């Protein structure tokens, strides 16, 4: 019934491709919420 | 209802809320404040941080 969320910023300067490096992820947020999740989406900013 | 400042009891208007809680079906949210104590130091002592 948590729903934990952890992040990470990090300035790249390769074009595409993932880094060929380490970095850990500090936790970000903890939410007391109840649900039974099973699918998701993305949200995107179009120009409209 | 004819609530007049005349009226005795079992007449004169009331105000009552009921309040509810919920029983084990989800993470506490809303709870009394727990009581603190001040904090002492270099001194054998038992602590609950
Ligand atoms: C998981 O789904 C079941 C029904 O399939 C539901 O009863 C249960 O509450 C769900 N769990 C959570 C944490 O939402």
């Amino acid at each position: 019934g948590y729903f934990k969320i952890y992040s990470k910023h990090t300035p790249i300067n390769l074009v595409r491709d993932l880094p060929q490096g380490f970095s850990a992820l500090e936790p970000l947020v903890d939410l007391p919420i109840g649900i039974n999740i099973t699918r998701f989406q993305t949200l995107l900013a179009l120009h409209r | 209802y004819g609530f007049q400042p005349t009226n005795g009891v079992g007449y004169q208007p009331y105000r009552v809320v009921v309040l509810s809680f919920e029983l084990l079906h989800a993470p506490a949210t809303v709870c009394g404040p727990k009581k603190s104590t001040n904090l002492v130091k270099n001194k054998c002592v038992n602590f609950n941080f």
